[PDB]
RNA sequence: AAAA
RNA sequence: CAAACCGCCUCUGCCCGCG
RNA sequence: GUGGAAAGGCGGGCAGAGGCGGUUUG
């Protein structure tokens, strides 16, 4: 009931992978232009699984602020077999357990399934962020015409603990510094609580730059670091005039912890003026 | 029950001999649903329409007796005229 | 709207065998009184000790919705709720088997019409399907319209419905557990049924059924001993009723 | 025989498994029910072994390409028939494991039905291997492996 | 009277899928073979509807060429439920409203009913075209005997605007690219009316190039395309003697827009010399 | 009451699958050529579905420009299962809710329904746009003929949050950069409001160009771009004479937000 | 197996240009060559770069082919004698030729060697 | 029309 | 010179209107 | 001197919501 539209907050920028990365030992690449890419599902799922962990283990500081977390408790339905109990991760996919609210208007109050979307039997809360596949930047198109190593074949040995025997194999991983170009669109469906979702998404980006992205990562395959070009707002009036009548946040140097830093309410104040 | 005898059987049954009926009728009475749409609201109204739909080599024929100048001056031009305006029915739907 | 015609087969041979008027009068009165009297007592819901198991979509109501247009010497013409007519055809057959000693049979042509249809065409569909279900075998039933390269025997259908129906149909228009949310499994099987009319000689319809039930399945030379049609052909009029009486 | 594929069906359904297979050393062996009848018994004793299933679909896409070339796609339908022979053993030339013995019941039936197609009809002489290629997958799904 | 019959032949090309229906929605098919076909009524009435709307736009601008369009005001008779009160779509057949003239001598001057035919009371002007039924070209029966699919089965869905719930249905559409073979036989009854009747018929065909033919047309199921072979005049003397007197214009590679102007001053110069 | 006809604005161009493009069926493919395509059902129902919510947000701010928006108030009719009440999303399809006005005179003033058409009981408004199916371009017929891959099989997975147990699946999607050729016909049934309908169609095109088309979309499977070729007019007298009397707008290198407008359509204004 | 080594030697004497044969003689010689693994990966990965994209890449590929006997010495000269023998005739013709044709036969031969290498030992 |  | 697994599930699948 | 004359099975409806190619091996 009552889906609305106010605008589309657009987050562009780049992803400077500081350490060599491996989504995938073939990295999955674009079949038309050869080059690798970061998929959009691969970023959205890693932001969601690094944010359900933030929510699940801290159910004190959120449940007064987000109702309908009173149906949960820190845990998982992995030991027993119920799809709906007090344990948090309630949906079994087919062999793994992931939090999805099974109702529309519980997901309308949940702090996970109100931003990343949710499934349901005839309930189905659709998402509010869309995450697009990050290809390279044009300053790696121009580094690919020079015939340079867009990837590298690393050889990571497996040492036997008894016979002291080696067992090497080759991983194939994207080169360090390979800077992919992302695109995240928040879809403003309610003017009351978009502060919560945008601060929530920047929390997920901080917990992503803390963590890794793709591959093992424990051995070094992640180290993802966002570099923002332009938050924008694009109100409804943009899609009817087509002018430059869209609110632009300027943070061309700032950091994902610095944008969520004291001054979120200082930078987004024009969006607050436009709602 | 049977309605149409084959030419060979028909000549049998004219002499009161045992005969066989055909095991297949050469056409089908099918009723197609049509519709009438007004031009402003495209709001429809069905009626059904019956027609005789023939098979691939099948069709219809008739016989003529009498002299040949009547056939050659009247019926043979009449059949070339009526090939392009049919025998009965909705002949503006290309029926007859 | 379920419109059933259907009469007693080869009855003139039966009345041409009586060798007195006192015997003909008895035989004609009993054949008369089955359709005049003991067909409304069926639709009231009686005689279940003799009728028993029938292909039925729902539990038989207290006051059914069936209108008898005519019921006479050997025939009838009956309309009504098109999936209470279905139980009534087999129920009247099972009661005519019992009223006779088993010596006489009846054919039934069935038609399921939209409720607001002209009556000459609504009659000439059923009266043609009765001749179709009658010139084949004179013990038949035209259960539903069907495609072929058409009618069924009675006991043939009531032996099918013991098997194919109670594993997919629960009752009162609801399918079984976990075959719910698999309604598309019931229609696409009628796709695999329709690669059989396109060519009965191609054997592609066996592994496709084995794949689709993995995601009927095997042939038998009991059919190919004399070229009678395969068991995938005798599932249209059993699946198609259950599809028409579950949510279409 | 749904209860066959029991544990000794590998030692039961290899009575004459490769003899008639090598007798079908061309594609157009027998159009009849012998295709399906062989294709059930081929998968009937693969199933007692592993038979890692989803490493086949490249041949399915390749047969789709050759079938588009049947549907007026290309006049040369010869090179893709050889590209399957290029990829005939590269799979067992990549990695081995537990299901290799079922591959022993898979590699012996390849070259009877793969060395044929150099001087063959391109549109014709192909549907029967195209049917055996799917009925084994189909009945193997139906016995419970995939 | 009667002065001969102009036969227009050619092909129809279903550039997008063509759907007509047979009361999970089948398309209509020949009951014996099983191939589809385009009816003559479904083509003729679509042509008539298109030319009705075109005429209703021009009830002010053609009053001097065609009289008895002076008796009509542009509109429809649905609100004021009296037939032929004075609006254009004046006759109600069952529940819909068509412009069909009520007399002979008013329909001899109305350009729709002069060509497509009227009914009236005691009067009955019959039509002047025969839109012959359209069957698959023998190439597409040979493709039907190669086992190729001649119809498809397209699954569409309806979707909740708030909760994105799929609600699917299927339609049986003819395979795009199909070819049918049409014939339209005009009856030359009066030698003045012939130019204007064939120009109006080709105008009605050219509105159908940019409209659709049956079924869900605005969801992309029409796009019919007329590919002419030849016209024939078939004069009065041809039906008398049966020799070859008929003028055969040849327009084998011409579209209906290339036919209205290019050939009407030129490819009908031979026919106006015989009237 | 009163359907007229002045002409037919025709929009041609190309649809650029900037990312992959999933429209399920396995992506749909026409049965003859075998290539994938975009239907017009999948595209009209996604221009509509966006302009719906665009109207639903501005539902009170327009009802002096578009009457019969006064008779709605925002939301769905799911919390009170009735057909036509004060809520905007007032038709049940199978179990889901969609705005279709129920009459001809009501829907003639709805901004959604005068452009995408409506249905109903005892009255019916038909559409003004025709959205045709979009097949691959001339270049990509031959890129298919030269042996390239036109689709891909992408492999995704689903990770358990606790033990990192992962569960793969395979999607099948059109490769990025693939380009389909579309056509959209607006049928000018009134010369009072054709600017508003062409501008609302461009609003729907812009909202589609920021959202996705088909498939997962929130995971990257969308991202269509509109590469314009030709606005044409085809007036009422193009169809009778046949001569090239149609007015063309010169926009071969412009954006769907760059058309939206008075400078482009000036001859169509003067031709009325 | 002295008859097969003479058969391979006669086939490499018949292996003149990059368009070797229309028939299975490409595969029939790939069987005889397949009858190491990590030393071919430097060219099997070089086989990837000849598809996405030029002039110096053929010279670099010939140097990487000569690098196989140009790195390993000792008793690795008799078993690596034919590695220079069959392939390099199917590359000297490819100097004055477009890159879209006449290489896929060499590609299919070079990888049908490896495709039957692990199976046939 | 197999006594509708 | 890659050891081992997981290789689809969850939900609707024709309606309202003409006779 | 045709059981005829006139009559578009059609209007509206996104194959969609949810899901890190990943876990361990100096
Ligand atoms: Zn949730
Ligand atoms: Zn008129
Ligand atoms: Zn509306």
């Amino acid at each position: 009931m009552d889906r609305r539209f106010y605008g589309k907050i657009v987050i562009k920028g780049k992803i400077k992978a500081v350490t060599g990365l491996h989504i995938g030992n073939p990295v999955i690449k674009d079949p038309h232009t050869g080059l690798p890419y970061i998929p959009g599902s691969s970023l959205k799922g890693r932001l969601r699984s690094l944010f359900e962990i933030l929510v699940n283990s801290r159910l004190g500081e959120w449940r007064e602020k987000y109702p309908s977390l009173a149906n949960y408790s820190p845990g998982s339905c992995r030991p027993d077999n119920q799809e709906n109990c007090g344990k948090f991760f309630n949906r079994k996919i087919n062999r793994g357990w992931i939090h999805v609210c099974p109702d529309y208007e519980t997901a309308l109050a949940c702090p996970v399934c109100r931003l990343f979307g949710a499934s349901g039997k005839e309930s189905n809360f659709p998402s509010r962020i869309i995450v697009r596949d990050a290809f390279l930047t044009k300053e790696w198109e121009e580094k690919w015409r020079a015939g340079e190593a867009i990837t590298e074949a690393k050889i990571e040995v497996g040492i036997d603990r008894v016979t002291s025997q080696a067992n090497p194999r080759t991983n194939e991983r994207v080169v360090a510094g390979a800077e992919f170009e992302f695109e995240i669109i928040y879809n403003v469906e309610n003017t009351t609580h978009w502060r919560d979702d945008i601060k929530n998404l920047l929390t997920a980006m901080a917990l992503l730059e803390d963590s890794y992205l793709g591959g093992s990562g424990s051995r070094g395959y992640g180290k993802v670091k966002f570099i923002f070009d332009s938050f924008e707002f694009r109100p409804l009036d943009y899609y009817r005039t087509g002018k430059d009548e869209d609110i632009v946040s300027i943070d061309a140097r700032e950091k994902s912890v610095s944008d969520i830093l004291s001054g979120f309410d200082s930078l987004f104040s024009e969006v607050e003026g436009k709602l | 029950k049977a309605k149409y005898l084959d030419l060979k059987n028909f000549e049998l049954a004219l002499r009161l001999r045992p005969f066989t009926i055909p095991e297949e009728i050469p056409y089908a009475r099918v009723d197609v649903p049509r519709v009438v749409l007004d031009r402003v609201t495209q709001d429809s109204s069905i009626y059904f329409w019956e027609e005789i739909r023939f098979r691939e080599k099948s069709g219809v024929y008739f016989l003529y007796s009498g002299p040949r100048e009547v056939f050659d001056g009247y019926i043979a031009p009449a059949m070339r005229f009526l090939g392009d305006t049919g025998i009965g029915g909705k002949s503006t739907w290309g029926a007859g | 709207l379920g419109v059933m015609k259907g009469d007693v087969d080869r009855l003139g041979e039966f009345f041409s065998s009586m060798d007195s008027p006192s015997k003909l009068a008895t035989a004609s009165r009993f054949m008369d009184y089955f359709f005049k009297g003991y067909i409304g007592a069926i639709i009231e819901g009686k005689f279940g000790y003799i009728i028993g198991d029938v292909p039925s979509l729902r539990d038989w109501p207290e006051e059914p919705d069936i209108v008898v247009v005519y019921a006479g010497g050997d025939a009838f013409f009956i309309v009504g709720a098109w999936d209470q007519i279905f139980e009534l055809a087999f129920r009247v057959r099972r009661a005519f088997n019992a009223y006779t000693g088993g010596k006489l049979t009846l054919s039934v042509g069935l038609g399921y019409f939209d409720e607001r249809t002209p009556i000459y065409r609504m009659a000439d569909v059923v009266s043609e399907r009765l001749d179709t279900a009658k010139d084949e075998g004179r013990n038949r039933v035209f259960v539903v319209g069907r495609s072929r390269p058409l009618s069924y025997e009675w006991n043939h259908y009531e032996e099918l419905w013991r098997t194919y129906a109670p594993r997919i149909y629960a009752g009162n228009g609801r399918l079984k557990g976990k075959l719910e949310s698999k309604k598309g499994l019931l229609w696409k099987l009628l796709e695999i049924r329709e690669l059989y009319v396109r060519d009965p000689n191609d054997v592609r319809w066996a592994y496709l059924t084995a794949y689709l039930l993995g995601r009927l399945v095997g042939i038998d030379t009991k059919a190919v001993e004399r070229k009678e049609p395969q068991p995938v052909y005798w599932v249209d009029g059993v699946l198609k009723i259950v599809l028409m009486a579950v949510r279409r | 025989k749904k209860m066959l594929e029991k544990g000794k069906q590998w030692e039961a359904i290899q009575p004459y498994f490769d003899n008639v297979v090598r007798e079908a050393k061309n594609f157009l062996e027998w159009s009849p029910n012998k295709r399906l009848a062989n294709a059930v018994t081929v998968a009937a004793y693969l199933t007692s072994q592993g038979l890692k299933t989803n490493q086949v679909r490249k041949i399915l896409d390749m047969a789709r390409t050759t079938e588009l070339k049947v549907k007026r796609g290309e006049g040369d339908i010869k090179d893709d028939l050889v590209k399957m022979r290029y990829l005939l053993a590269y799979t067992v030339g990549k990695a081995t494991g537990q299901s290799k013995y079922s591959l022993d019941a898979f590699h012996r039936i390849l070259d009877p039905m793969l060395e044929v197609l150099m001087g063959s009809p391109k549109k014709e002489n192909f549907e029967k291997f195209y049917d055996f290629l799917q009925a084994v997958v189909a009945y193997h799904k139906f016995f419970g492996g995939g």
